């Protein structure tokens, strides 16, 4: 069945969304992966970050975003897409805390992302831009939380997730690690999203070629990892390995 | 280098008139500046060196732990670890009290709990433990 | 091709546009006109073909406001269209800004209103090539703009069927230009319709068309016996 | 009502009384005139409190937004002109006059006044309200350039108390907010803490 | 079979199929087990919520979800237009509410949510809603069941269920359902039903159940979830 | 045909936009434009090719002001940079007119991004098919280069370089000490660079447009001056003649 192919709003004769499906392979196109964990009290997004020459500047390439004070993302997926949709949740935060007088919850946000995803997909006005947004925030009730917003309306929430060209292999490594002792704490999460990166990668990081962005209950703003805490993550966990 | 290999004797005598770590520390900088030059050459030479100022020395708790240490340190050289090993072997199987040297085959198989290219000398540390 | 231009939205496999191009050719269907410049002049004289003995010559240049004028060589629908929103810039120009439009922001004006159409799929590109003469405070200005939405500052140019002949006249004589009195600018531009024109025939004041603007000359155009002062100085083959 | 803000090297102090009449009838004699608009940058209210309250919420969510996308802290020019440009287009209908002060690290200790109409002007000191006129008359003498934070809380203190004092529609406690590289320190003069006749 | 008259929306073929909208239905079909029993005194939805793995939050995005008070509602389908059509269904309810001041019948909320349907698949530009909703309420005295199709078709139902093993657990509620059961009866009966088209162990937080009684819409929390599915087994 | 090439709002199946990358191809024809971010400004250079004698000097620039202490370097279809061009000048004085300040390069260079991936969203229009840099300097934010290409991304630089010779551009910058270089230099090896990556044999005539941003002009792009430019000029072939020696 490949006559029904070229459009998003045709359903096959099995009831499919190939142009959906399309957008998902797209996302498989950046090459990078990314992947996320969510301790006790914190959540941790770590991205692997490709910088294939020296006239690139290392500081305006990235893919962690601020959505808002308290809520980040890492995106994965083409670029202009990526930065198209964290403008997107940008605005949509701000909305909410305007409208409501209080911050966005994260899976609210995540549900407002995928409901402007669906209309995409169920309306032929634009084709179903193809990037995968990983929140992560601290919700005052629930704790840390960690979401997916992939392009075609599901936002399921999540123990620990990964998105790119190995998100098989990085959720198996995580099925593995949260079957046993799930109950993580700051070091051991960031501990575990750094190794299963690595252990799909089949490399070991240097402290520039990953990005990692985390939040904590004790300081529930979406911090970005400097070179050295990096570095200091990567040799003392190694090391006590 | 041969600086490195000539300050290097100096320590060993120091060891020898007795350094617990205050020589093992010394060492284990110099190893972690040449290991992040990436310098297989001065890596081999240090890892080898330290293990043999252990043997030479009484080491019990000791030379077992800086080996599980270098090991498990960051991404050692290849040939670094491989000449380590086969030094530590070669300075194993010259050794006696079976009830200790046991201890020491369990730290070397456990460090070499499987990789490429160790296979031969894990194969072989695992004969003379079956031998025991 | 044949399924890469049908319309002007979709790109070729291999960074190129088709229907642009078509529109680019479309520019060459018109007649011969040569624009040129001198220091105080700028002067567009332009082929005027002729449907039928009876019929008379089709227009070729046309009056925007009186410091500009225009040659147009396509689709004479085009040739209308871009002619008015040049006229009406200019007026609202002269409106707000009590001083006349600047050739190189009418210009400019004229190339987003016709690059506009060559990215969205609701038109077809303005299948129309013009040469602007003009004179502002700047000075003398002769403007080629091509259906592609892209304009050259020409210092002589030609368009329309049989062009090359034309430009090749002017690559070699340019170096005349500048230093010359009207008469000889004027001469010029005939010589290189004549050289655009097929042996047999020959320039005619029925045929011939001569816009001049200038420093202390608002655009006029000759035709019919105006250009006879021109013709029959020029020199023949 | 009555607001004010004062400008010292490295910072700012604003400072507003706590009074909002509907009449002749105190409808919230604790107002909270000071608002932070985003974490620096302060802006005191006048006018119809619909309208400042309305222009304040919009002016925070634009700055927010605005230095969200641009990963830098506001400026303190920036939100003045956000608040100048709605106020200058809705002249007709917003009965609102403010004062945006604050501190940015490229401009830091900034005091704006936009008053009735659209107005922009940069000033040592500012002052706005119904009760302005007696104590801007006092500053205009009391001031001083080079002042320190606590010479500045004191001025501002005492020029809010004359203005309370001698202005009907002024009156309650005096609320101060010290901006500057730290943070922000707010606090407030009930009774007492606040000058007798000067 | 018609080939041609299968990618557009606004043609009938020669035989008069809407043949686009029937593979929307096939979508459908192709979705998760629900299952809806209206019993005696209430009426209960089931639904599997199995995950693709142990990473899935299985607490965040719930598949049973409230409407109103005395109104809930499941589906069978894609979770995306689900959602689509959970919020329409609330608003309209809502708007009801404010026109006449009493809670919206179930009957008018299906005819409401049909409709909506309906609005989207009667152009070429915009995909008919891939889900089947069941819709369970309280008005009035008495329980109400019904089913709305992508097609814009609403039905009242004595139980059915839909999803992939729909013919099965339609014949094992033909064998089962009796009128006269009340609805803590009933929810055994539509465990008992997800079970026979439930693979791997049905444990209570894979499960999502809600019930609809004189009380109102609830959806039975995991622990009365992993009581009922005890006491079953 | 691919038969999923047409529009750029139809995937592939394979996650690939195809008209995008045919934009891409387009801009990846063109004449070469570089620009390099020394510590106190950014230099653009561009090879422009005078397609004929008729042409007036300044025809067809490829170096706009966008805005005045922003530079914009085109590289593509002229007329879709052009667009590009007043897209850009309309958000910088919208930004002006809104917040009250010159719009910052980063901000700026979002904002076109974001409208060039608009324009490749969608099936009624085709992604614009050329790419650009934008460079500025200021005292608060430093020099700042970005390029933007037909897909719509904004990463950041220190060299780049766009068009036919960009690989071969890309490899003489990085042999160069950009990050503590000065302008007055920096322009040299601009001009160099550019005449070494042109093709003489292919392209035939050829026209060095230099433009600067830098410490030097107050925060203020303009076209590099007259003698300026014809003394790097004059260094550029007298290095081209000791390469080949």
């Amino acid at each position: 069945s490949a006559g029904f192919d070229r459009h998003i709003t045709i359903f096959s004769p099995e009831g499919r969304l190939y142009q959906v499906e399309y957008a998902f392979k797209a996302i498989n196109q950046g090459g990078l992966t990314s992947v996320a964990v969510r301790g006790k009290d914190c959540a941790v997004i770590v991205t692997q970050k490709k910088v294939p020459d020296k006239l690139l500047d290392s500081s305006t390439v990235t893919h962690l975003f601020k959505i808002t004070e308290n809520i980040g993302c890492v995106m994965t997926g083409m670029t202009a897409d990526s930065r198209s949709q964290v403008q997107r949740a940008r605005y949509e935060a701000a909305n909410w805390k305007y409208k409501y007088g209080y911050e966005i919850p994260v899976d609210m946000l995540c549900k407002r992302i995928a409901d402007i995803s669906q209309v995409y997909t169920q309306n032929a006005e634009m084709r179903p831009l193809g990037c995968c947004m990983i929140l992560i925030g601290i919700d005052e009730e629930q704790g840390p939380q960690v979401y997916k917003c992939d392009p075609a309306g599901y936002y399921c929430g999540f123990k620990a997730t990964a998105a790119g060209v190995k998100q098989t292999e990085s959720t198996s490594f995580l099925e593995k690690k949260v079957k046993k002792k799930f109950d993580w704490t700051f070091e051991q999460t960031v501990e575990t999203a750094i190794t299963c990166l690595s252990t799909v990668l089949s490399i070991d990081f240097k402290p520039s070629e990953i990005e990692v962005g985390v939040v904590t209950v004790e300081n529930p703003k979406f911090r970005i990892l400097t070179e050295a805490e990096i570095d200091a993550h990567l040799v003392a966990l190694a090391e006590r390995d | 280098s041969a600086t490195v290999d000539q300050r290097l004797p100096e320590c060993a005598k120091l060891a020898k008139e007795g350094r617990l770590q205050e020589v093992i520390e010394t060492l284990l900088s110099l190893e972690k500046q040449t290991r992040t030059a990436s310098d297989m050459v001065s890596t081999s030479r240090i890892l080898v060196a330290v293990v043999k100022m252990c043997y030479e020395a009484k080491e019990w708790d000791l030379l077992n732990e800086n080996i599980m240490l270098l090991s498990k340190r960051r991404s050692q050289l290849k040939q670094a670890v491989a000449k380590m090993v086969q030094q530590c072997c070669t300075y194993v199987e010259e050794i006696t009290d079976l009830p200790i040297k046991l201890r020491l085959i369990d730290t070397l198989r456990m460090v070499t709990e499987g990789k490429i290219y160790v296979e031969i000398e894990r194969a072989r540390l695992t004969k003379t433990l079956a031998t025991i | 091709r044949n399924q890469y231009d049908n319309d002007v939205t979709v790109w070729s496999p291999q960074g190129r546009i088709h229907q642009i191009e078509y529109a680019m050719e479309a520019v060459k269907q018109g007649s011969a006109t040569v624009g040129l410049k001198s220091k105080t002049h700028a002067v567009l004289v332009a082929l005027k073909r002729a449907q039928s003995e009876l019929a008379a010559h089709q227009k070729k240049i046309l009056h925007v406001d009186n410091h500009i004028g225009i040659s147009i060589a396509g689709l004479t629908a085009d040739a209308r269209l871009l002619c008015n929103f040049m006229r009406q810039e200019c007026l609202d120009s002269r409106f707000v800004f009590d001083r006349p439009l600047p050739v190189s922001r009418l210009v400019s004006l004229i190339g987003s209103k016709t690059q506009i159409p060559t990215q969205r799929y609701g038109r077809r590109p303005y299948g129309v090539g013009l040469l602007i003469a003009g004179y502002d405070d700047m000075g003398p200005h002769i403007f080629q703009t091509c259906p592609s939405a892209n304009y050259f500052d020409c210092r002589a140019m030609s368009i329309g069927a049989r062009s090359q002949s034309a430009r090749t006249y002017l690559e070699r004589h340019m170096s005349e230009f500048m230093e010359c009195n009207l008469n000889e600018l004027v001469k010029h531009g005939l010589r290189a319709l004549r050289e655009t024109l097929p042996a047999e025939q020959d320039l005619t004041t029925k045929n011939v068309s001569i816009g001049i603007v200038g420093k202390d000359l608002e655009f006029t155009i000759y035709d019919d016996d105006d250009v006879s002062p021109f013709l029959e100085g020029l020199e023949e083959r | 009502t009555t607001i004010m803000a004062v400008q010292f090297d490295g910072g700012v102090v604003l400072g507003a009384d706590s009074r909002t009449t509907t009449g002749s009838y105190i409808a919230n004699r604790v107002t909270d005139k000071l608002t932070p608009i985003h974490d620096r940058i302060f802006c005191c209210r006048s006018g119809s409190a619909a309208d400042t309250q309305a222009v304040a919420d919009a002016v925070t969510y634009q700055l927010g937004f605005h230095s969200i996308e641009l990963n830098e802290p506001p400026l303190v020019h920036t939100a003045a002109s956000l608040f100048k440009e709605m106020c200058y287009r809705y002249r007709e209908d917003l009965m609102a006059g403010i004062i945006i002060a604050g501190w940015d690290p490229q401009e830091g200790g900034q005091v704006y006044s936009v008053p009735m109409g659209g107005m922009m002007v940069r000033q040592s000191f500012a002052i706005g309200g119904s009760g302005s006129s007696y104590i801007y008359g006092y500053v205009d003498a009391t001031y001083r350039e080079g002042m320190t934070k606590e010479e500045c809380l004191q001025f501002t203190a005492n020029a809010l108390a004359l203005a309370m004092e001698r202005d009907g529609s002024s009156g309650g406690v005096i609320r101060l907010a010290a901006i500057a590289e730290s943070g922000v320190e707010r606090q407030v003069l009930l009774g007492d803490q606040i000058p007798k006749f000067a | 079979a018609e080939r041609g008259y299968s990618f557009s929306l606004t043609t009938f073929s020669p035989s008069g199929k809407l043949v686009q909208i029937e593979y929307a239905l096939a979508a459908v079909a192709g979705g998760a087990p629900s299952v809806g029993i209206k019993a005696a005194n209430g009426v209960v939805l089931a639904t599997e919520k199995k995950q693709k793995s142990i990473l899935y939050d299985e607490r965040s995005v719930h598949k049973v979800e409230p409407i109103t008070k005395h109104i809930g509602l499941v589906y069978s389908g894609m979770g995306p237009d689900y959602r689509v059509l959970v919020h329409r269904a609330r608003k309209l309810a809502q708007q009801y509410y404010l026109v006449y001041q009493e809670p919206i019948p179930t009957a008018q909320l299906v005819q409401r949510v049909a409709s909506v349907m309906q609005e989207y698949t009667q152009s070429g530009g915009v995909r008919p809603f891939g889900v089947s909703l069941l819709i369970c309420g309280w008005n009035e005295g008495r329980p109400y069941l019904f089913q709305s199709d992508p097609s814009g078709a609403y039905f009242a139902w004595k139980a059915t269920a839909m999803g992939k093993n729909y013919v099965n657990g339609k014949t094992f509620l033909e064998k089962r359902y009796n009128e006269d059961l009340e609805l803590e009866d009933a929810i055994h009966t539509a465990i008992l039903t997800l079970k026979e088209s439930f693979e791997g162990q049905m444990t209570e937080d894979n499960i999502e159940v809600g019930i609809c009684n004189e009380a109102g819409f609830r959806r039975l929390t995991p622990t009365e979830v992993k009581d009922y599915l005890a006491a079953i087994a | 045909g691919t038969g999923y090439d047409l529009s750029a709002s139809t995937f592939s199946p394979d996650g690939r936009v195809f008209q995008v990358e045919y934009a891409m191809k387009a801009v990846e024809n063109s004449s070469t434009a570089i620009g390099i971010r020394c510590k106190d400004g950014v230099v653009f250079g561009v090879e422009k090719l005078v397609l004929s004698k008729l042409y007036e000097e300044g025809s067809n620039k490829r170096l706009f002001n966008v805005d005045r202490h922003v530079g914009m370097a085109v590289a593509g279809l002229l007329a879709d940079a052009r667009s590009l061009a007043d897209i850009a000048r309309e958000e910088a004085s919208n930004f002006r007119s809104n917040f009250g300040y010159n719009i910052p390069l980063k901000h700026l260079a979002d904002r076109v991004a974001m409208y060039v991936h608009a324009y490749t969203l969608y099936s009624a229009v085709r992604p614009f098919g050329c790419s650009f840099m934008l460079g500025s300097y200021s005292v608060n934010d430093g020099a700042q280069l970005y390029m933007i290409d037909p897909s719509g991304v904004s990463y950041g630089y220190w060299g780049c370089a766009i068009g036919k010779a960009r690989q071969a551009a890309k490899t003489e910058i990085e042999k160069l000490q950009m990050k503590e270089m000065t302008c007055r230099d920096i322009v040299k090896e601009v001009a160099k660079i550019i005449y070494i990556v042109h093709d003489e044999v292919k392209d035939k005539a050829f026209e060095l447009e230099l433009s600067w941003v830098g410490e030097l002009t107050n925060g203020r792009h303009e076209i590099v001056p007259k003698d300026i430019r014809e003394e790097a000029e004059k260094y550029a072939k007298e290095s081209l003649k000791e390469e080949d020696e």
